[PDB]
């Protein structure tokens, strides 16, 4: 199930930078011319997505390596199993 | 007079030659007293587990075929005693004078020998005995991450049958069986401590199989603590078993397969380790008014390494039981306790394992607790929720106080009729969710003083009569005029 | 002219004889074990002719006791059980065996559970709707009259939970002949569904066939085959309708696995047998409705590990005509039956069969839940403000709909104590179409839960303070 | 006759043939001699099957470079043992017993087989007396056992030899009984560091170390573990000593096991370990142990592959243990010394019952806290922390005070930074925790919690960073 929750992972982080860069090009309209503005309460919307964009991208691509380090290690695993049993039965 | 000789040895796997009319699973006699048991049956040779010590074993060595299959002393003399899977005390304290003998590999009641899950078996613990009920004759799986509190729940259910036991009615008591497989000694010695406080050697067996034992003796434990509490079901006793843990008897299993060399197949386990729990499993049963009325209870204990519960080993024991109750690592580090995951936990008998008065109260908790979980994850970044939600949020955030409960700390069927009551009937509403536990335990006491009358009848009817639950709704409005929220 | 045992492994006996006397594949030999604990007679059935006289066989009991150089003598035919009228308001075990009422059924009509499936010329497809009372089934997954319907699900889903419902919504009333065949799973579910069927009258027209998951390989591989030679006599014989339920096929292939290694078979993908496909379609060929001989078959597929894309329950996708695909997510969110509506799917969802109507509104539901999924994540992490008017329009709606997907059943009462609910499906197809057009959207979610039609929902929603 | 000839050589393993009736008995000793020049040396084997026809499968404890086929092997009629007594301490030996700071010392002493039996069950008492250690992290969350089985786990380079280190100092400095070290699979350099700087701090006088080092063969890495647990349990049984006992690594035993299992011919269990891994584990590990009246305090480094907890040389020694100290390489990124996981480590008297109400009441809320940050992580990492709602940040503000004041200024980092180690008791340990949880130093910045001891020294450096 490891892979399949890491595939889960990578689309969710795909739509949360689709949206956020999105909004990063929306708040940049907005600022020629809610609570995703970064630091503001404690153009900030603007730099706020594209700080959460460039963070979707990373975690995607760290996720996307563990996937693949995942379905790299399944291949391994099952002809680990199958040449034990053709192995025990030669 | 066939003897054997052995041919080759080895981890505790031997080859004997000759014994031609040695049955499968027939016990054997090695020399200096060493026992095993036949496996593999070829034209060649007897492949055996050695069932401990077989560092004595030698090629050349002659071998006796005792006649029998696998077999252990079983009779009252068990309680209260900690024995190995051969049925051989451990304990130092003397012989164990058997009434009979068992063997291991006798079939399960039949569909026709049995008859339907409908007695409860009280465990002491809200949420279990709330949610995931658990009747006599049940196979309900303790799953979930290591340091999870799975043998503190088996634990507390077999220090709770004390009342019972003390009641002296058969149809009362539950005998206990512990089968401790592959645990460190110690730690052996901590949970017979722990019975020992509570009061509940009296009437519990232990059967041990520590890590240093063969890979044979802990394949075998489960079946020798089965085959005693057996002997009690059949006698119109009623009997709880508890496996910690199947994981390291699949384990031990795999190891003497793969010696064996057996061919193997996921993760290296031999083809038939779902046959071997599913085996064990069945012979937990509630036997029909013919046969005597008796009961054997299951709780099998698995743990899962990172929540996994995909693996082989945990697949197979969920498939198997009557239902499971799935411990989780974040549950119980955020207060949780017993870190119990509601959503995916369940009891597969459901209200025939409550008394009414709990079936009557908690006939719809689990499923609201999981909506609430839902919309506790969904509107976690809402900003305007509606007033249902609110409510809804409210709720559930005070019956998952509710079912918290520490460690040692069983409630009597009635007390936890009248939490739940107090949980699911709104009175917790009022209470700031901070205080819910204090609330109920001072109720609960009050009630306890000055109106036992509403926990007499709860017990005495297994009901929650009209007249009693106006009763406990006017003591509980009284109780809250003067309650102090902190 | 007898053989003689040469090597025990578990379930699997290898057993030599004369030469010219070598037992037909599939043909069941008899053995004794004398011990007296486990005194039986073993019931092999011969998988393997391994050359020099030696056969491989697979034990129906388990094989304790067995000794080495026991005689071994052919029955001359493969295991055969009884058949006929007579075997309806019993219970059997894979080998024909009366378990209710030991040594009934001797004297009856034998048939070889061993047999090939219908000729292709002898089948025609089944679109007919076979309506039952719950709202997801009859909208997104509706089943076929005559068809092949299976539930798929991991482990303590609600597969066997909705296998009784279909056997209370269905064969309660059914004109024909049903056979439930227990494949494998739980002597106390046998014993509680014998009790069940008894109190409601229908056990007279049931045969029930068990092999229990405790049983041995051999008979969890070969009770289905009995039940569904049972249930083959009824459809080519006799000439009625029948009812066929089977909980759990999976276990079927099960078993096959298990002995696979100890057969001398290098192992497949996923540790499976490499005969999985092929044995599989024996078998489910054979579970089908012919010309004018109708079977609707009802199966309970478990999905190991809730992983869909294990080979087993892949490989039985392609033998169903409708699939109710029960999922752990909708589970965990306390949604009965745990139906995926994404997932599940029905060969007679169209147009033509169902109607316009039916179809349309089952479209758009499949269509807001699926928005609704691709929602989540975002709503999960950005919260739902941050989404479209339209899209926040629709999450309420999915969730509104999702929720009224789910319903209180009668095999359920046991779980909830509430008692269970049938809807029309005209009132199915009217409710949802008024859902999707937000006529319910100012009804509280929680109105939706666990209920059956509209008046239900008002009702709860009036208990809510809606309305 | 009586003596045997090499038949098979298969790197450190040796199949040897001897006489009838002059088979050696398993784990028996066995001499062979190779002769040519650079490697001449007596080779030990150890006796591990009987492969039937009068021949042996034996593990060679040094490199069988060198050895010939046919070559005479002497039975000792004993299994490998080590020299025991008070003359052990302040002593280096191997795994055979041969003292290799003074050659030919100990040959007249007691000797001990290696291979013995575990305490009888009835001797075996549960012990639970907390071992304060000075460390935060230890004290509050996984209180070691005094004469229990402590280990640290943890992945490459996360500071689990540090670690021992810091316990070393920490508890065998002040200790008034004997200490064995056992480093098993290590790096040799760190052996002569190890012997170095206890001859430094006068401990090695008190101190037996046993090492079978990462340039060894596979079967001296498997039983030089053995050696030093039978000088251990030589003092804990003839003399009452106290006794601690630090292993490092003993992972390193599990993966020797795994080399000679292949070597041996077995067939292999999941990710290619021994099919007897438990087995071994269970016997090393139950020797291991104290008993009524005896105290065995061990401590024992476990190295996780490629960082995979769930792999199973760790996974089976967890079960083994009082006390579990997780080291992790996200913790170890930080910054944080020790590198402890707080939420996956564990102690067994961490319970109201043995540490008292309010250090089970400021460690759980400690613990809660951090569970919850780490629930977090997820918005966070996309969004920071001005997503989430008031109580959420002031928890995520606490939970990064409490995760760097739970790292702590240790004994054995001064070497790597100059910085002298600090010792917290128990006491102020809990008043500081129970004030953090509570938000008393809510106003402090981050970096005055970062390696410091007490209150005083969070005092001292937040007044050196202007709070
Ligand atoms: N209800 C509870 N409330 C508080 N602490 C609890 C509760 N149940 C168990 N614990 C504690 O949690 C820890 C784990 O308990 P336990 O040994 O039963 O778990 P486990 O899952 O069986 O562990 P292991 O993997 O060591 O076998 C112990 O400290 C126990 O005291
Ligand atoms: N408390 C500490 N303070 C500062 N640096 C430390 C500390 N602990 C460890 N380190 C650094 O980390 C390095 C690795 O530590 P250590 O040797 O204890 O790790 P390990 O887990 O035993 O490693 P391995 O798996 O390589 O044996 C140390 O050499 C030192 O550089
Ligand atoms: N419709 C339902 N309503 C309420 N609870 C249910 C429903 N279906 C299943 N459950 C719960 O889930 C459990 C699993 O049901 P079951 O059908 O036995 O699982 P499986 O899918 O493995 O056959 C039941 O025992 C019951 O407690
Ligand atoms: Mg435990
Ligand atoms: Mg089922
Ligand atoms: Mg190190």
């Amino acid at each position: 199930a490891t892979l399949r929750e890491l595939r889960g992972r990578i689309r969710s982080a795909g739509s949360i930078k689709k949206i956020t860069k999105a909004q990063e090009l929306i708040a940049t309209s907005r600022i020629a011319k809610r609570g995703l503005c970064g630091a503001y309460n404690a153009a900030s919307r603007r730099r706020a997505m594209k700080s959460a964009t460039d963070n979707a991208d990373d975690l995607i691509k760290a996720l996307t390596l563990a996937a693949n380090r995942e379905r790299q290690a399944q291949i391994t695993q099952e002809i680990s199993e199958i040449v034990g049993g053709a192995n025990a039965l030669a | 007079e066939e003897i054997g000789t052995v041919i080759d040895a080895g981890d505790g796997i031997a080859h004997v030659e000759g014994l031609p009319s040695v049955m499968t699973q027939e016990l054997l006699e090695f020399p200096g007293g060493v026992l095993g048991v036949a496996l593999n049956l070829d034209e060649h040779s007897v492949g055996a587990v050695i069932l401990g010590e077989f560092e004595k074993i030698e090629e050349g060595q002659q071998v006796k075929r005792t006649g029998e299959v696998l077999s252990v002393p079983v009779g009252d003399a068990f309680l209260g005693r900690v024995v190995n899977p051969l049925g051989q005390p451990i304990d130092g304290q003397g012989d164990i004078a058997a009434e009979t003998r068992r063997a291991l590999e006798l079939q399960a009641p039949s569909v026709v020998q049995r008859q339907s899950v409908s007695e409860p078996l009280q465990t002491g613990i809200k949420a279990i005995d709330a949610m995931t009920p658990i009747g006599r004759g049940q196979r309900q799986l303790i799953i979930g991450d290591r340091k999870t509190g799975k043998t503190a729940v088996c634990v507390d259910t077999i220090l709770n049958q004390r009342e019972a036991w003390l009641t002296g009615d058969p149809k009362q008591q539950v005998r206990c069986v512990y089968v401790a497989i592959g645990q460190k000694g110690t730690t052996i010695a901590s949970v017979k401590r722990a019975l020992e406080e509570g009061g509940a050697m009296e009437y519990t067996t232990i059967v041990a199989a520590p890590a240093s034992d063969a890979a044979g003796f802990k394949w075998l434990a489960p079946y020798t603590g089965s085959a005693i509490g057996q002997h009690w079901m059949y006698n119109g006793k009623h009997v709880l078993i508890v496996f910690d843990d199947l994981s390291k008897q699949a384990d031990a299993y795999r190891a003497i397969s793969l010696l064996l060399r057996r061919p193997p197949g996921r993760e290296a386990f031999p083809g038939d380790v779902f046959y071997l729990h599913s085996r064990l499993l069945e012979r937990c049963a509630k036997l029909s008014d013919e046969l005597g009325g008796g009961s054997m209870t299951g709780l099998p204990i698995i743990e899962t390494k990172a929540n996994d519960i995909s693996a082989f080993i945990p697949t197979n024991v969920i498939s198997i039981t009557d239902g499971q109750c799935f411990l989780e690592s974040d549950l119980f580090n955020q207060g949780v306790r017993p870190a119990i995951n509601v959503g995916v936990s369940v009891s597969r008998v459901g209200g025939a394992a409550q008394i009414k008065a709990m079936k009557e109260v908690a006939g719809s908790l689990r499923l609201d607790l999981s909506q609430y979980r839902e919309l506790e994850a969904f509107a976690a970044f809402a900003s305007d929720l509606d007033a249902a939600s609110k409510a809804q949020l409210d709720r559930g955030a005070r019956l998952v106080e509710l079912l918290k409960q520490p460690q040692y700390s069983p409630l009597a069927v009635e007390e936890q009729v009248v939490a739940i009551f107090l949980g699911t009937q709104g009175h917790l509403d009022s209470v700031p969710v901070e205080d819910v536990q204090r609330f109920e335990s001072e109720l609960l006491e009050h009630v306890k003083a000055s109106h036992s009358d509403i926990f007499d009848g709860i017990r005495e009817t297994k009901k929650l009569s009209e007249e009693a639950e106006e009763k406990l709704v006017s003591v509980i409005n009284e109780f809250k005029k003067g309650f102090q929220a902190s | 002219t007898a053989g003689r045992v040469v090597r025990i492994t578990g379930p699997v006996v290898d057993v030599e004889f004369p030469r010219g006397s070598v037992p037909e594949l599939f043909n069941a030999l008899h053995a004794e074990i004398t011990f007296g604990a486990l005194a039986k007679t073993l019931t092999l059935e011969v998988a393997q002719h391994l050359g020099d006289s030696l056969v491989r066989c697979i034990s129906m009991q388990p094989t304790d006791g067995l000794v080495r150089g026991v005689e071994v003598t052919d029955t001359g035919a493969s295991i055969s059980v009884p058949v006929g009228d007579g075997v309806k308001g019993h219970v059997f075990n894979a080998l024909g065996d009366c378990l209710d009422d030991p040594g009934y059924g001797k004297d009856f009509e034998h048939w070889s559970i061993h047999r090939k499936p219908p000729a292709f010329s002898d089948l025609e497809p089944r679109t007919e709707m076979l309506e039952t009372g719950l709202k997801v089934v009859d909208l997104l997954t509706p089943y076929v009259r005559g068809g092949k319907i299976a539930l798929f699900g991991g482990a303590g889903v609600g597969k066997t939970v909705l296998i009784q419902e279909m056997i209370n919504r269905i064969a309660r009333n059914f004109g024909g002949t049903s056979v439930f065949a227990g494949v494998g799973e739980r002597t106390r579910e046998g014993n509680d569904l014998w009790v069940e069927l008894a109190d409601a009258n229908v056990l007279k027209d049931t045969a029930l066939v068990f092999g229990q998951m405790d049983e041995p390989p051999g008979t969890r591989m070969r009770v289905a085959l009995s039940a569904l030679t049972m249930a083959e006599f009824f459809r080519d014989e006799q000439g009625q309708d029948v009812l066929l339920f089977i909980d759990n096929i999976f276990r079927f292939t099960q078993a096959g696995s298990e002995v696979s290694t100890l057969l001398g078979r290098m192992p497949s993908a996923v540790g499976y047998q490499p005969t999985l496909a092929d044995e599989m379609g024996e078998l489910q060929e054979r579970i089908t409705s012919t010309r004018g001989r109708s079977i609707t078959s009802m199966q309970a597929v478990y999905v190991p590990a809730d992983d869909y894309t294990d080979p087993a329950p892949a490989t039985t996708f392609a033998h169903l005509d409708a699939t109710t695909e029960l999922s752990r997510a909708v589970f965990s969110k306390g949604i009965f039956p745990a139906v995926d509506p994404l997932a599940s799917s029905s060969t007679i969802l169209d147009p033509a069969i169902v109607g316009d109507e039916h179809y349309r509104v089952a479209q758009e539901v499949i269509r807001i839940l699926q928005r609704y999924k691709d929602l989540q994540d975002i709503i999960a992490i950005l919260g739902i403000d941050e989404l479209s008017e339209e899209d926040k329009q629709l999450v309420n709606r999915a969730r509104r709909i999702e929720r009224f997907l789910s319903q209180n059943m009668m095999a359920a009462e046991q779980f909830t104590g509430q008692p269970g609910s049938t809807v029309p499906l005209k009132e199915t197809i009217e409710a949802f179409d008024k859902l999707t057009k937000g006529e319910f959207d100012h009804l509280p979610e929680q109105a939706f839960f666990l209920i059956g039609g509209l008046d239900d929902l008002a009702k709860k929603a009036e208990s809510l303070g809606a309305k």
